[PDB]
RNA sequence: CGGUAACUACCCAGAAAGGGACGGCUAACUACGUGCCAGCAGCCGCGGUAAUACGUAGGUCCCGAGCGUUGUCCGGAUUUAUUGGGCGUAAAGCGAGCGCAGGUGGUUUAUUAAGUCUGGUGUAAAAGGCAGUGGCUCAACCAUUGUAUGCAUUGGAAACUG
RNA sequence: UAUUAGCUAGUUGGUGAGGUAAAGGCUCACCAAGGCGAUGAUACAUAGCCGACCUGAGAGGGUGAUCGGCCACAUUGGGAC
């Protein structure tokens, strides 16, 4: 039911991304909940406001990331705290 | 009519002083007593005294002039009309003449002064500036 | 000014006139009472020259086209410059202009438009009436 | 349950249902005085108890029916016919 | 001799008998940029003789305006007839914000900057005695510690 | 883009340092009205005459002049006009031409324009870039050998104040800003800032 | 989007500035056919013999890859004047009385806190301002980061009103 | 827009039943007659609304473009799985 993903916001060739948890039936630039984090890939680089706090609450709850955003959290460790819940 | 003898005083005092005269005159209330009072604290009259047994009790104030019976009071005024019990806040009550002119308001504590209303964070009804 | 009479009242006005009574132009699907969405034109039409008496003491003779107008209006706006080309059942461009010294009228016309031609090097702007900056 | 207004019925003779005036003194934004102004609000009657000069208060709950929105249950004001 | 500014020469006229007599007539404003500002009036037949009747009435009604540092006591008005002009002290020294008639008069006088539009008319000869009134209204500060009988530490 | 200046050197009688250069004889507007006599102005005319004086005698637009000259109008610190003529030397070609390298801001501008001077790994094609103080400015020893620059900005000169002057490198750091204190034409906010900015 | 912006070898000053305006009204007038003629114009207007009005060249006045024109709207306009009107004559007091609502309230004792002021609570996902950061360079603006809010509900205040 | 006066018949209460995810004339049956409204109810024109945004020093005026939210719609009208 609930997801979590990025955001298109940028230029014609310097986009930015803004991580917003999210719904299958949610506009992802449009309707939203509320955004967690902005992202910015491969300038300059691996660039990412991060909380590590409402993915909890929305893990607590279940969501669903992205790509690159379950690859962050793997490289955020919540994801080994999944195994410490475990 | 009767209803409105704050600025029927204050216009009192207009005609006493624009007059040029000695006494202005006030039924006996305890607002009043506060008018007189805190302006004669900041200098601009000269008597608190009413008449001793009545409700409206005379109260006859001399006045304090400049020099020459020179004025000291020009812009006297009632804010507050009775039609409009002004109702501001208490944190930004704004300065009267770019601090040349006086400031009372019946706070929630009491009817003080212009700084004191300000940053004591008390408020409450505008009444009079000079 | 009482208690309610100061809420009573507003702040109204009643002067309120854009001087261009305009069904410009335009979008003819049935019934075309269409309004307002106003040009500074009108691709529309008109039919004549005619000739125009000015005020005391203007001793001129000025030249107002017979303009359609199919929301029963006018049959008058002004042609600026010396001449004209046009003749009836030509589209014509409606500018939104008033002289004084023109009786009757409400609106010019765009002399300077796809349909005219003139002399360049004026010493105004040396392009309208029909003109342009001077290839030679 | 929750909420509350006061004022006196316009009628009280229906069953089950009776308004309320209200006196909420709301802002003119130009005349900046806070202006009397009359709402009704029609709804429950215990045992049709009604009185000229009484206030019964109302309760945010399921409305009763049509146009009953509260459930106007407690008399807390109760004045005398004269 | 004073700072000079002229406001403009007027239009009056004599009717005479068999005719219409050209009379001249003109309306200067001068002083020192220091708070001092006279104004003159022509009442003749050529400009150089509104200049000499210019400096006879511009010569005097030439007082100060307390000038507290370039600026202004606080916000004063000035009412005669059509001439209704409210000067406002504001930020100072970053632009002179005054009409046409009275930007002359703040030259003149030496204040910084004025928020000064007008009400009433743009009639001249009644903007400089709102001008001269609204220098008029204003008590100062030695006065409200001195005449008002206290010596306020609003000012000190 | 690129006028001439009859009407600094001549409606003025001083073409003032964005070129420097006092004009010769025959100061007024000449062909028709050159033997002829003078004019007048008002306050119009010289809100008119001083935002032209200060505009026209650099080398700036209007539209990039009053755009970011109501972004010289963006504080409220009391008096402006520190911030109005502080941004007068924060363009690059007013820079070198505070070095006393190039004759004119013109000059600076335009073999600074062409991506000759190297400024910190950019090839500059910006000589109105926004100055920062306490910086260098590297400059390309292809543009030292620039024979226009070898006749006139390699040929070196004096030098104003608030900068370092590498005479050998032909480079400057600002160091303090100019002001008031600094530069004196006869500037007002009144006359360009209320022929301008909501015209007040 | 791709040999993509960037970078070297940079070619010759050579390929690459025009538009509006001049009676004032606000800065820019003399050759100038005219002759109230043709025309120009937002207002005052003009042109009837040398018109800085117009056609007209030169000089100029402001701008720019945009100029100017009207079409709309805001301001000035306080020209509905809460801020920020007037009513004797210039527009205006009913043709005069009542006593319906409605409005306003002599003084004072105390309560009340309703309104009134203070604290907690809601507030635009945002985007947007006041600042800062980086950046398509620096530009402009974008990306970011905070700041700034009856959005609300709840303790206190009896100084005013109720 | 009161040169937009009297308006309202399931109208408004009560009971029952059907429905619904649910109190609810939500419907429907029956029995009661109210109620609204001259401090604007109905009828007519006109309108997608809001955050926002252009102008005005602000007060504000003005717009709802493009963006985001809600609402509504799917040649037209109406049903229903």
């Amino acid at each position: 039911s609930v997801k979590i993903r990025l955001t298109r916001m940028g230029s014609k060739k310097k986009p930015f991304y803004r991580i917003n948890v999210a719904d299958s039936r949610a506009p992802r630039d449009g309707k939203f909940i509320e955004t967690v984090g902005t992202y910015n890939p491969l300038v300059t680089e691996n660039q990412v406001t991060l909380k590590e706090e409402r993915v909890l609450e929305w893990l607590s709850n279940g969501a669903q990331p992205s790509d690159t955003v379950r690859n962050l959290l793997s490289k955020a460790g919540v994801m080994k705290k999944f195994h410490e819940s475990k | 009519v009767m209803t409105d003898p704050i600025a029927d005083f204050l216009t009192r005092i207009r005609n006493g002083n624009m007059r040029k005269f000695d006494v202005v005159e006030a039924p006996a209330s305890k607002i009043k007593r506060q008018i007189a009072e805190i302006l004669k604290a900041e200098g601009y009259v000269k008597d608190v005294e009413y008449v001793e047994d009545n409700k409206q009790g005379v109260i006859r104030v001399f006045l304090k002039y400049g020099k020459n019976g020179e004025k000291v009071i020009t812009n006297l005024k009632r804010i507050s009309k009775p039609g409009l019990r002004v109702y501001v806040k208490s944190d930004d009550v704004p300065k009267v003449l770019n601090g040349l002119g006086t400031a009372i308001i019946s706070t929630s504590t009491g009817v003080v002064t212009d700084k004191v209303a300000r940053q004591t964070n008390v408020g409450g009804e505008v009444i009079a500036y000079i | 000014p009482t208690i309610n009479q100061l809420v009573r009242k507003p702040r109204r006005a009643q002067v309120t006139k854009s001087k261009s009574p305009a069904m410009n132009v335009g979008y003819n699907s049935r019934k075309k009472v269409q309004t307002k969405l106003a040009s500074p034109q009108k691709r529309g039409v008109a039919t004549r020259v005619g000739t125009m008496t000015p005020k005391k003491p203007n001793s001129a003779l000025r030249k107002f086209a017979r303009v359609r107008l199919s929301n029963l209006m006018e049959v008058t706006a002004y042609i600026p410059g010396i001449g004209h080309n046009l003749q009836e059942h030509s589209v014509v461009l409606l500018r939104g202009g008033r002289v004084k010294d023109l009786p009757g009228v409400r609106y010019h016309i765009v002399r300077g438009a796809l349909d005219t031609a003139g002399v360049a090097d004026r010493k105004q702007s040396r392009s309208k009436y029909g003109a342009k900056k001077p290839k030679a | 349950q929750r909420k509350v207004y006061q004022g006196r019925v316009v009628s009280d003779k229906m069953d089950k249902t009776i308004t309320v005036v209200v006196e909420t003194k709301r802002n003119h934004p130009v005349y900046g005085k806070r202006i009397n102004y009359s709402k009704k609000y029609k709804a429950h009657d215990e045992n049709n108890s009604a009185k000229t000069g009484d206030i019964v208060r109302i309760m945010e709950t399921r409305p009763l029916s049509k146009d009953k929105h509260f459930r106007l249950v407690e008399i807390v004001e109760e004045a005398v016919i004269i | 001799e004073f700072e000079e500014r002229v406001v403009s020469i007027n239009r009056v006229t004599k009717v005479v008998k068999g005719g219409r007599r050209l009379r001249f007539a003109a309306l200067v404003v001068v002083g020192d940029r220091n708070g001092r500002v006279g104004f003159g009036t022509g009442k003749a037949q050529e400009v150089p003789e509104a200049i000499r009747k210019a400096i006879e009435a511009a010569k005097k009604n030439l007082i100060t305006v307390p000038m507290v540092g370039t600026t202004l006591p606080h916000e004063a008005l000035g009412v005669f007839g059509g001439g209704k002009i409210l000067l406002k002290p504001a930020v100072e020294g970053a632009g002179v914000a005054a009409g046409g008639a009275v930007r002359a008069v703040l030259e003149l006088a030496g204040v910084a900057d004025v928020t000064s539009k007008s009400l009433g008319s743009n009639t001249p000869i009644n903007v400089v005695r709102a001008t001269v009134d609204g220098l008029t209204q204003l008590k100062r500060a030695e006065e409200v510690a001195a005449l008002r009988g206290k010596s306020v530490s609003d000012f000190a | 883009y690129t006028g001439p200046s009859w009407k600094q050197s001549r409606r003025y009688g001083i073409s003032l340092t964005g070129s420097g250069k006092e004009i010769a004889r025959r100061n007024y507007v000449p062909g028709q009205h050159g033997p002829n006599n003078r004019s007048k102005l008002s306050e119009y005319g010289l809100q008119l005459a001083e935002k032209q004086k200060l505009r026209f005698t650099y080398g700036l637009s209007e539209r990039q002049f009053r755009n970011l000259y109501v972004a010289a109008t963006k504080v409220k610190e009391g008096t402006v006009g520190y911030n109005f003529m502080t941004l007068l030397e924060q363009r690059l070609d007013n820079v070198v031409y505070r070095l006393g390298l190039a004759t004119t801001r013109r000059q600076a501008r335009q073999f600074v324009n062409h991506g000759h001077i190297l400024v910190d790994g950019k090839r500059v094609d910006i000589p109105s870039f926004r100055v920062q103080p306490g910086q260098v400015i590297s400059v390309r020893e292809k543009s030292m050998k620039v024979p226009a620059i070898l006749e006139a900005v390699e040929a070196t000169k004096g030098r104003a104040n608030f900068v370092s002057f590498d005479a050998d490198k032909l480079e400057g750091t600002l160091v303090r800003l100019p002001e008031r204190d600094e530069i004196n034409p006869e500037i007002n906010d009144a006359l360009i800032v209320e022929f301008y900015n909501k015209m007040m």
